[PDB]
């Protein structure tokens, strides 16, 4: 078990990581560091040594079960994915933690809400698809609401996230509403109802059909 | 030290790959090796393990009886044989060595390799238009297999761009959104490779 499972801090702050392992074997533990689209790469092993390579500001160490990764001082290369690890001799296979996130901290960013009916296009090829758009928003928890005539949409949604924006460190979000065509074309009222943080109440946009 | 994986493709459910991870740098035969896979979207999760001298192997549950690990240490190659495909089975399967100062880490990675498992045809998407502060896209739907890339005005439009992440829809079909803001012209220039599509759409 790894947590948090997100860490907001900013350049220069202290990451502290935690890790709960099977046993406290401190030989058995490791560290791993992942950024999108790479392989993992190696950056404690036996729960305080330093692998080949790994900068002065990594460190490690393990109380009873409970591991502890430390970031000193987070640098910009450092906002990544990290993962604990182990495996003893036998049997022989390997757990991993199922990862914490060091993330940019950012000041709050209410999303601004867009709305898109299905297209001329789509509709006359048989399907209808409603998006949501949440653009800008800080930080990343949000939930969108589908809804269609009042009736509350559950399990015909899906939704993306992009990563942290370079320039501001914001998200945005995409949630497509999944309707046939046949459904889309006998209800009226479409609206994506949007919770956030920065958001006092809920905001919804909607259109009519 | 290095490690080169192949063998990684796009296959229906109940056909076979074999995958490949090349090694050179230390010698292969003097450590274990192992796979991990990683979903889309997932943590990293541990598949099997040879031993050093390639006898006894070991698998991970939802593996064992369909996926044999192997090696050849003479040509310093260690292999995952993968029969009985699923669709659950698709991620990106790494290949990597025991750790040499402690081998109960893993120091060194292969750059992995794909393996997506479907009961869905390579097809080309639709490219349908999403319309002080506005906001447009195109909603790039039903391809398969991934991936697909994004731009606007050939490239000449970047500020204010958001290409999601592809998300995999019941149909056994990828579905993508891009967007951008504005505060003339829009066109999104969608490319998908595996089926030779090459759309410009203009919003
Ligand atoms: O290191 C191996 C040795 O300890 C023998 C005899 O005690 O036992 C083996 O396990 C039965 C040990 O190898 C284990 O499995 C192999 C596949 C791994 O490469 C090793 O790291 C270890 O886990």
């Amino acid at each position: 078990t790894q947590s948090p499972a997100t860490l907001s801090l900013s350049p220069g702050e202290r990451a502290t990581l935690s890790c709960r392992a099977s046993q406290s074997v401190t030989n058995y533990l490791a560290w791993y560091q992942q950024k999108p689209g790479q392989a993992p790469r190696l950056l404690i092993y036996g729960a305080s040594n330093r692998a080949t390579g790994i900068p002065a500001r990594f460190s490690g160490s393990g109380s009873g079960t409970d591991f502890t990764l430390t970031i000193s001082s987070l640098e910009p290369e450092d906002f990544a994915v990290y993962y604990c690890q182990q495996r003893d001799n036998w049997p022989p296979d390997a757990t991993f933690g199922q990862g914490t996130k060091v993330e940019i901290k950012r000041t709050v960013a209410a999303p601004s809400v867009f709305i898109f009916p299905p297209s001329d296009e789509q509709l006359k090829s048989g399907t209808a698809s409603v998006v949501c758009l949440l653009n800008n928003f800080y930080p990343r928890e949000a939930k969108v609401q589908w809804k269609v005539d009042n009736a509350l949409q559950s399990g015909n949604s899906q939704e993306s996230v992009t990563e942290q924006d370079s320039k501001d460190s914001t998200y945005s979000l995409s949630s497509t509403l999944t309707l046939s065509k046949a459904d889309y074309e006998k209800h009226k009222v479409y609206a994506c109802e949007v919770t956030h943080q920065g958001l006092r109440s809920p905001v919804t946009k909607s259109f009519n059909r | 030290i290095n490690l080169v994986e192949s063998g990684g493709g796009v296959v229906q459910p109940g056909r076979s790959l074999r995958l490949s991870c090349a090694a050179s740098g230390f010698t292969f035969s003097r450590y274990g090796m192992h796979w991990v896979r990683q979903a889309p979207g997932k943590g990293l999760e541990w598949v099997a393990v040879v031993s050093s001298d390639g006898r006894t192997t070991y698998y991970a549950d939802s593996v064992k009886g369909r996926f044999t690990i192997s090696r050849d240490n003479s040509k310093n190659t260690l292999y995952l044989q993968m029969n009985s495909l699923r669709a659950e089975d698709t991620a990106v399967f790494y290949c990597a060595k025991e750790g040499g100062d402690n081998k109960f880490s893993f120091d060194y990675w292969g750059q992995g390799t794909l393996v997506t498992v479907s009961s869905a045809s390579t097809k080309g998407p639709s490219v349908f238009p999403l319309a002080s502060t506005a906001a447009l896209g195109c909603l790039v739907k039903d391809y398969f297999p991934e991936p697909v890339t994004v731009s606007w005005n050939s490239g000449a439009l970047t500020s204010g761009v958001h290409t999601f992440p592809a998300v995999l829809q019941s149909s056994g079909l990828y579905s993508l959104s891009s967007v951008v803001t504005v505060p003339q012209t829009y066109t999104c220039n969608v490319d998908h490779k595996p089926s030779n599509t090459k759309v410009d759409k203009t919003v």
